[PDB]
This record gives structure tokens, C-alpha cells and sequence, in this order.
């Protein structure tokens, strides 16, 4: 439009491409105007801190993708609450983790006692449905 | 990120550096001109003509090192603040609650808690006293669990009083 | 035991959840207006120089 | 601290543009 | 010549047409607490057929301007009556040009508009915050239309400027 | 803009190379800014027990 309404941006790819120009950070034809300057400061700084912010997410995103490892002990059991765990509903594991002395195992078992729902399940099978 | 007011001391270094090339630019007897020297400023500060007379291009070249710091640092410090996100509190202490009068407080509309604001001798608990005395509208609420839906449906904008027994029990629930 | 083991909540424990979203509009919804803003006052800008020059080439002649 | 060094160098290649500003406009003035 | 300027006419007038269809309905869509379809002015979800006006602005400062700007989606509604009074410009200026000029500020309020409808389709966009309803991408494609509609009326206006310029020499 | 082969390839050797550093650097300099939002000091038993 306004390339057009004052030369070397008069057509339309010529327009287009300073845009692309503008888009990236590199370029071309430099415009000689007042007004096509501006808009191409405002349009270019613009798209600077655009691409900037797609660095720094990209890269927060890397940084999230090489963290800590998955649950690898009972500690890192006891270290989260996202992750569920049970055992069978009957039988000498759950007389082991009721009258364990450890405090971790006694909070694991203190939390298996009351969760909601019940962390417990009947066969081998209805656990590996679970 | 990285600042809230050194943007105006990089716009003022801009402008200093954009006179200071036009001092050098237009002071020789090509690439002269107050608005072209301004917009070869505008392409040094970001990425995307040259100048040749051989003194103002060191100025050209520290200013384009010092932008180029300038962006490396800001790609820095955002992804630093979209790495962690560690949320923090706005109220930290009781003087807190005295320090600002956007987020409002309150307390039990009867109990001992209010004959132990009322009778205090404290100018900073005074100070509270007199602005939960005279708070529009009414911050006294009815019960307990009344106090606790109304904190919770205020969206960080008003505050409860109760002892620490039963808010770290409310807490762990 | 009755507050912290009785207790529903494991608070001060697991920390970051590895916060799973991409991206708000809302850093980028200022910078979309300042962008708007810029461009109306440049299109302002370039009309009122355009019928400057005008209104001196009709003076002129 | 990038301000400051930033302020040198501006200062630094001010003043060596100055002077050789100066020393042209002598030589031109002694020859021409 | 007459042929550019008749598909600049339909041009802004499917232009028109989409603008309306996206000020009508389907704009949105949302899963409620089943998903449901909205048009900016009202919702309607997916018991199953009922409507109403969901578009309630209430439950810092520049929150409180923004959700005034979202309320009753303002900026698009000037920028379809921004559309329609360049439309009337530009159908009074095909018809008995007498003027050479009003063609220029005629698209220069239209690209004016556009821009308006995209700063207002950033607005909506932005108080969303899942699918999203097919007026939307109505309105995209009468921005992209009047976009090439506002090339095309300029390139036409420039034209005639050069065929001015030649005769008046 | 230079339009010999041996000047563009030295060019090419030292800019890539150069490209690569900065690149080192903004990344380093992230590393540390990372590090510098990171856990802060110690407030309970329990990170006594961690460290
Ligand atoms: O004496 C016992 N010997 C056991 C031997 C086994 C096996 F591993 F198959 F040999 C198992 N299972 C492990 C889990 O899947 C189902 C079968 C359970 C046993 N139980 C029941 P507990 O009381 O739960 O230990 C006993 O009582
Ligand atoms: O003797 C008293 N003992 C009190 C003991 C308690 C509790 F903590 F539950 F043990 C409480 N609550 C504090 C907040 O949760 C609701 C009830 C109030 C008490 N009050 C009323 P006050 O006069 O307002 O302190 C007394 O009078």
C-alpha cells in the first residue's frame, strides 16, 4: 500500500519478499522511506522477540525433556504423590508393610490404608488391569 | 524479563549512539542524513548499507557487539524464567498486610481474637484494627468454613485471621 | 501423624511437575497490540505527510 | 558494566575521530 | 479494466457475506461441563439444544479493558460496519467516477478495516484462554479475500494514476 | 561482499566457527541463568537431611 502511494518495493513480490526479509532476522532491497522504515522497525522487532521466545521455550522445553529419571526406589515412591502404587488386598505383603518399622514404609502404608479410592485389587490380573 | 527500566537507558543509548553517528556521518567536508543514520542505528540494534568513513564504523561495530550481548542475554534470561517457574507469595509477613491496601483482611466477627485486636497496644496492630473497624464492606465473616469459602473465592484479594493449629489443618487438607 | 500423615496433602514434596504447557496467548497479546498500534500510527503517519505534500505541490504549482 | 564499556569505547573512537578530523582539516589547510 | 473491477465488487461483497456469517453463530466451540458451538453473541451446547447468551464479561486494570473490549465483541462489529460503508465507497465511486481520488481513500479505509478485523480477531482470540468454530476460519478467508481485494483496488487505482499521468502530459 | 573462491571459503571457515561460539555462549549463558533460579537455601530439618 503505502510503498505504492509515495520505486524498488513497488511490486507486490518485491513487497513480500522485504517482508520475509522483515520476518527473518537476515535480508535485501532497503527501503529509502520514512514511513516503510517504521513499519519495518516496528514489524521487525516484533518478529525478533518472537523467534527469540521460540528459542527460550524450545530450549525450556529440552531442559524439561532431560530431567530427573522415572521412580527407581521406595524413596522416590515416598519423594512423589502423582504416581499410584498398591499391593494385593490379602495376603503377607500387606502383614509386611503393616507391621514394618521404617517410617517410609510406614507412611507408604498409612497412605495405601487411606486413599481414595482403594489402591487394592482382589487377583494378580485385576492388578494388571489397574 | 532481564529489566523493567534499563529499556529506556537502551533507548537512550540509541539515540546518543544515533547522534554521535550522525556527528561522525555528517561532519566530513554518502551515508549521511539524520533519518538514515537513525535507521543504519534501527539495523545495527537488530540483526539485518555501511558507512566508510573509517572512525564512526568502531562506534558501529562496539554498538553492534553491545546489541549482540544485549539479544544474547535477553534469550538467556527468558529461557531462565521459562525453565523453572517458581511461583512466589506477594505476602510474606504480618507487616505485609499494613504495607499495601489492595488485598483486604479480616477476621471472626466474635471471639477472643477480636478482644485481642481491639485491646492491643501495638501501633502496627492499631493500624489494623482500625482498618478492619472501618473496612467497606463488612470483612467479618459468620463461621469458619464461611472464612474458608471466602478466601477461596477471592482469587488472591482478601485474607483470613484464625490460629495456626487449625490453618496448617486446613492447609494439609 | 494427625496433621501431616493424616493429612490428604503431599505439599513440599514433589515441586515441578515438568509444567506441560506450550505456550499462553497472553505473551502474546500485548505485543500483538503494540504491533496494531504501530502499524496504525505508521499508516496515520504517511497520510497526513502524503497530504502535506499534496496540499505543497498544489500550493506550488 | 556493558554500559560503561560501552561509553568507553563510544568516547575512545569520538575522540580519534576528532582528532583525525582535526589533523585532516590542518593538512588541508596547510596544502590546499 | 471493468472486469478487475467487477471481481473487486464480489470480491467485497463475499467479503461482506463472511463477515456476517461470522458475526452470526458458529464463531467457537467448547466442552461445557459435551462440547458446545458459540457465535460470540451466544452459546449453545450439544439439555442437548438449549441456548443462551453465555457471554458474560463478569464472573490489573488493563484485565478490566480488555474483558470490556471482549464484551459483545465490539471491534469486529466496527470493523463489518468499517467494511460496509468502504463497500458503499466503493460502489458509489464505480458508478459516475467523477472524483480520482475518493477510489484511494476508499481503500485505504478498507485495508483500515481489515487490519481493525485482524486486531479484533486477536482480541477473541486472545480472551479464549477444544475446537474451534468454522466462522472463524470464514472470517480468516474474508481477511485474506480483502487483503487481495485491497491489492487489487490499489493496483487498479495506480493504473489509472499512470493513465492520468500519460494523458495529462 | 567479497567475490573470490579463497576469500568466500575463509570465509565460510571462520563465520560457521564464529556462528558456533556465540551460540556456546548463548547457551552457557542460559546454563547459568538456569543455575541462578535454582532451590533456594536451606529452611527446614528435612533439607538438612537432603543435603
Ligand atoms: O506361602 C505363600 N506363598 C506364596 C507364593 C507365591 C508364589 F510367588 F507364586 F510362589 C505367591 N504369589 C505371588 C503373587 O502372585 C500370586 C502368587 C503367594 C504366596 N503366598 C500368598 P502371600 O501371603 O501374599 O505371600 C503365600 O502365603
Ligand atoms: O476457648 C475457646 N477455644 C477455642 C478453640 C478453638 C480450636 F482451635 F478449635 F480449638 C477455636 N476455633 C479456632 C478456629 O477454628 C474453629 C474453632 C475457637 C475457640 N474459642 C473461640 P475464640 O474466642 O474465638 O478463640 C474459644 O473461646
Amino acid at each position: 500500500l503505502v510503498s505504492r502511494f509515495s520505486s524498488n518495493e513497488f511490486g507486490i513480490f518485491n513487497s513480500l519478499w522485504f517482508s520475509l526479509g522483515a520476518f527473518m532476522q537476515q535480508g535485501d532491497i532497503s527501503p529509502r522511506s520514512l514511513s516503510g522504515r517504521i513499519v519495518g522497525g516496528v514489524w521487525w522487532f516484533f518478529t525478533l522477540i518472537i523467534i527469540s521466545s521460540y528459542t527460550a521455550n524450545l530450549a525450556a522445553f529440552l531442559t524439561v525433556e532431560r530431567m530427573v529419571s522415572p521412580i527407581e526406589s521406595a524413596e522416590d515412591l515416598a519423594k512423589q504423590t502423582e504416581i499410584a502404587y498398591g499391593t494385593l488386598e490379602a495376603g503377607s505383603t500387606k502383614e509386611f508393610f503393616r507391621r514394618s518399622k521404617i517410617a517410609v514404609f510406614e507412611k507408604m502404608w498409612t497412605y495405601m490404608k487411606s486413599a481414595e479410592p482403594s489402591v487394592f485389587v482382589r487377583t494378580t490380573e485385576e492388578g494388571m488391569i489397574r | 524479563p532481564l529489566a523493567y527500566e534499563i529499556w529506556m537507558c537502551i533507548v537512550f543509548a540509541y539515540i546518543g549512539v544515533s547522534v554521535v553517528l550522525f556527528l561522525v556521518s555528517r561532519f566530513s567536508p554518502n551515508e549521511f542524513g539524520i533519518f538514515n543514520s537513525l535507521w543504519f542505528s534501527l539495523g545495527a540494534f537488530m540483526r539485518q548499507i555501511s558507512p566508510r568513513s573509517l572512525s564512526g564504523r568502531i562506534v558501529g561495530g562496539v554498538w553492534w557487539f553491545f546489541t549482540l550481548i544485549i539479544i544474547s542475554s535477553y534469550t538467556a534470561n527468558l529461557a531462565a524464567f521459562l525453565t523453572v517457574e517458581r511461583m512466589v507469595s506477594p505476602i510474606e509477613s504480618a507487616e505485609d498486610l499494613s504495607k499495601q491496601t489492595e488485598i483486604a483482611y479480616g477476621t471472626l466477627d466474635s471471639g477472643s481474637t477480636k478482644e485481642f485486636f481491639r485491646r492491643s497496644k501495638i501501633a502496627v496492630f492499631d493500624k489494623m484494627w482500625t482498618y478492619m473497624r472501618s473496612a467497606e464492606p463488612s470483612v467479618f465473616v459468620r463461621t469458619t468454613a464461611e472464612g474458608v469459602a471466602r478466601v477461596r473465592k477471592s482469587k488472591g484479594k482478601y485474607a483470613y485471621l484464625l490460629e495456626s493449629t487449625m490453618n496448617e489443618y486446613i492447609e494439609q487438607r | 501423624k494427625w496433621w501431616y500423615d493424616k493429612g490428604e496433602c503431599g505439599a513440599k514434596d514433589s515441586g515441578s511437575k515438568e509444567k506441560t504447557s506450550a505456550l499462553s496467548l497472553s505473551n502474546v497479546a500485548g505485543v500483538f497490540y503494540i504491533l496494531v498500534g504501530g502499524l496504525g500510527l505508521a499508516m496515520l503517519v504517511a497520510l497526513i505527510e502524503f497530504c502535506y505534500k499534496s496540499r505543497a505541490e498544489a500550493k506550488r504549482m | 558494566g556493558v554500559f560503561y564499556i560501552l561509553i568507553g569505547g563510544l568516547g575512545l573512537a569520538m575522540l580519534v575521530a576528532l582528532i583525525e578530523f582535526c589533523y585532516k582539516s590542518r593538512s588541508e589547510s596547510k596544502r590546499m | 479494466r471493468g472486469v478487475q473491477m467487477l471481481l473487486t465488487t464480489v470480491g467485497a461483497f463475499a467479503a461482506f457475506s463472511l463477515m456476517t456469517i461470522a458475526v452470526g453463530t458458529d464463531y467457537w466451540l467448547y466442552s461445557r461441563g459435551v462440547m458446545t458451538h458459540s457465535g460470540l453473541w451466544r452459546t449453545c451446547c450439544l439439555f442437548k439444544g438449549l441456548c443462551k447468551q453465555i457471554d458474560h464479561f463478569p464472573e490489573d486494570t488493563a484485565e478490566y479493558f480488555l474483558r470490556a473490549v471482549r464484551a459483545s465483541s465490539i471491534f469486529p462489529i466496527l470493523s463489518v460496519i468499517l467494511l460496509f460503508m468502504g463497500g458503499l465507497c466503493i460502489a458509489a465511486s464505480e458508478f459516475y467516477k467523477t472524483r480520482h481520488n475518493i477510489i484511494l481513500s476508499a481503500g485505504i479505509f478498507f485495508v483500515s478495516a481489515g487490519l481493525s478485523n485482524i486486531i479484533g480477531i486477536i482480541v477473541y482470540i486472545s480472551a479464549n484462554a477444544y475446537s474451534y468454530g468454522w466462522s472463524f476460519y470464514f472470517g480468516a478467508l474474508s481477511f485474506i479475500i480483502a487483503e487481495m481485494v485491497g491489492v487489487l483496488a490499489v493496483h487498479m487505482f495506480i493504473d489509472r494514476h499512470k493513465q492520468l499521468r500519460a494523458t495529462a502530459r
